[PDB]
């Protein structure tokens, strides 16, 4: 049996830890609704 | 039980101690996550609980107590936050500048952040606070790292 618990408010927050790259990717979405790398 | 508004963490006693599975949004008496987090399932808040509603594997997405009521959307230039709540660590935001998924369908927004799979379901916002999708559902690249899709499900 799964349960939810309160975790925070949604809230953008100014300054916060900016990281990650944006990378452009060739993907598939298959009827199970998982991604796979096309080349 | 608890129906405001947020971001909530999805738990299972069903393994060792008590385990996240996953994260989920809190809106409009709504409470949105990923299909693969809860996988249809019923959920409990407290003494309530929360019968499923609306879901599809496909998009990997599930509302609970009503329809989907996210609608914004990436606008395809500006940075996001995640707000990422890993499993026994606090509730944290990441900025970050969001790549594409290009599909036969059309493009998608994706973010390039590493967290637990746990973490699935953990929205995605906009500089106004609006959830502009889910993260958690992706590919796997050359470095083993996880690339999640921006994951938007559709208002009625
Ligand atoms: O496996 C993941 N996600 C998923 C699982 C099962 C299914 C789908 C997506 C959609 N169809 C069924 C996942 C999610 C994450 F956030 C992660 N972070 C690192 C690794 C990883 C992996």
């Amino acid at each position: 049996d799964m349960y939810i618990e309160r975790a925070g408010d949604i809230t953008w927050e100014k300054d916060a830890e900016v990281t990650g790259n944006s990378p452009r990717l060739d993907v598939a979405l298959d009827e199970s609704g998982d991604f796979s790398l096309v080349e | 039980g608890e129906t405001t508004d947020g971001v909530y963490r999805v738990m299972t006693r069903r393994l060792l101690g008590s385990t996240q599975v996953g994260v989920g949004v809190m809106q409009e008496g709504v409470f949105h996550t990923m299909w693969h987090v809860t996988k249809g399932a019923a959920l409990r808040s407290g003494e309530g609980r929360l019968d499923p509603y609306w879901g599809d594997v496909k998009q990997d997405l599930v509302s609970y107590c009503g329809p989907w009521k996210l609608d914004a959307a990436w606008d395809g230039l500006s940075e996001v936050q995640l707000l990422a709540v890993p499993p026994g660590e606090r509730a944290k935001n990441i900025q970050t500048l969001p790549g594409i998924f290009k599909t036969k369908d059309g493009d998608i927004g994706a973010v390039a952040l590493d967290y637990p799979a746990g973490t699935s379901g953990s929205p995605i916002l906009d500089k106004c606070g609006r959830v502009i999708g889910l993260y958690g559902n992706g590919v796997v690249i050359k470095n083993g790292s996880y690339v999640s899709a921006i994951t938007q499900g559709k208002r009625e």
